[PDB]
């Protein structure tokens, strides 16, 4: 079949503010097949309570899904989002990064 | 402005045990407003936008029997498509239908559209007259010929240019509040420091509805694609959008660059500048 | 609301 790598972009939903509740999202797009594997990571840990968007499709039919989880940044933490699919020999780990 | 609903559907057949994965999910704009999803307990269209629950027991029956059809239809087509391309049964597939219609400002039709996708390539399409399909192989032909037998693009443009359009404005009025609310871009610009010699201008557009949206650099009132760079458009979580675009400048030039930002919710583009 | 037919491929 045909296969699409994802896109992956880590991100708050809200500019972030230490000791403020917020929204930690990983947004997954641009591939194909729809099975995927997506982790929240705090400090290399998987978050559990993780939701995520119901399957949809851009026009080209390449697959997006958004991964969601409620956080409270803090100076010292780090969050991650990691996924797998068949188009990655291993796990792609994407850093949250404040501003970028 | 303009307005759009449209439904996408998903099966993934499940080779090793059971039935397909099949996930349908509806829009009204950029507003998801329903979903089913085979593998919730409900096994029903379920609400996803306030305004939608103000249907009643017979709207969500009715959903339902006929999103339920929907999955049986992908089910035995990735039986049917599997034959045509002599595909083995150990394999999983994946079939995508998207259909939908466009009002003007007027709320009157404007474009209808129907689209089937088997493994993510093009497979039958109906052409932009409604009348006619687009078959992408000689598998799709085989349905393509069924589906004229049938007069099956009669019926579907029956829908499209019909029900479509009266269930749009229906919803239209009965979410409008927040349907025919437009959320302007809210926007700022960070500085970010590469290097001794470089910086980064990175020009942020938040919380904006609908997702349609241009963010432009200009340099000294010239166009720059140089050392630019645009996300993607990305949701929020709260039904809103996110965008960004960044350019590379020397340091100290910051000033000759600005980032311009079109959107419906805006009367005026807006221009912003490092200063 | 979502189309009432849907025709096998």
């Amino acid at each position: 079949m045909i296969q699409r790598t994802p896109k992956i972009q880590v991100y708050s939903r809200h500019p972030a503010e230490n000791g403020k509740s917020n929204f930690l999202n990983c947004y997954v797009s641009g591939f194909h097949p729809s099975d995927i594997e997506v982790d929240l990571l705090k400090n290399g840990e998987r978050i559990e309570k993780v939701e995520h968007s119901d399957l949809s499709f851009s026009k080209d039919w390449s697959f997006y899904l958004l991964y969601y989880t409620e956080f409270t940044p803090t100076e010292k933490d780090e969050y991650a989002c990691r996924v797998n699919h068949v188009t990655l020999s291993q796990p792609k780990i994407v850093k949250w990064d404040r501003d970028m | 402005g303009s307005h759009s609903m449209r439904y996408f559907f998903t099966s993934v057949s499940r080779p090793g045990r059971g039935e397909p994965r099949f996930i349908a999910v509806g829009y009204v704009d950029d507003t998801q407003f329903v979903r089913f999803d085979s593998d919730a307990a409900s096994q029903r269209m379920e609400p996803r936008a306030p305004w939608i629950e103000q249907e009643g027991p017979e709207y969500w029956d009715g959903e339902t029997r006929k999103v339920k059809a929907h999955s049986q239809t992908h089910r035995v087509d990735l039986g049917t498509l599997r034959g045509y391309y002599n595909q083995s049964e150990a394999g999983s597939h994946t079939v995508q239908r998207m259909y939908g219609c466009d009002v003007g400002s007027d709320w009157r039709f404007l474009r209808g559209y129907h689209q089937y996708a088997y493994d993510g390539k093009d497979y039958i399409a109906l052409k932009e007259d409604l009348r006619s399909w687009t078959a992408a192989d000689m598998a799709a032909q085989t349905t393509k010929h069924k589906w004229e037998a049938a007069h099956v693009a009669e019926q579907l443009r029956a829908y499209l240019e019909g029900t479509c359009v009266e269930w749009l404005r229906r919803y239209l009025e009965n979410g409008k509040e927040t349907l025919q609310r437009t959320d302007a871009p809210k926007t700022h610009m960070t500085h970010h420091a590469v290097s001794d010699h470089e910086a980064t201008l990175r020009c942020w557009a938040l919380s904006f509805y609908p997702a349609e949206i241009t963010l432009t650099w200009q340099r000294d009132g010239e166009d720059q694609t140089q050392d630019t760079e645009l996300v993607e458009t990305r949701p929020a979580g709260d039904g809103t959008f996110q965008k960004w675009v960044a350019v590379v400048v020397p340091s100290g030039q910051e000033q000759r660059y600005t980032c311009h930002v079109q959107h419906e919710g805006l009367p005026k583009p807006l221009t912003l500048r490092w200063e | 609301g979502v189309w009432i037919r849907t025709p096998t491929a």
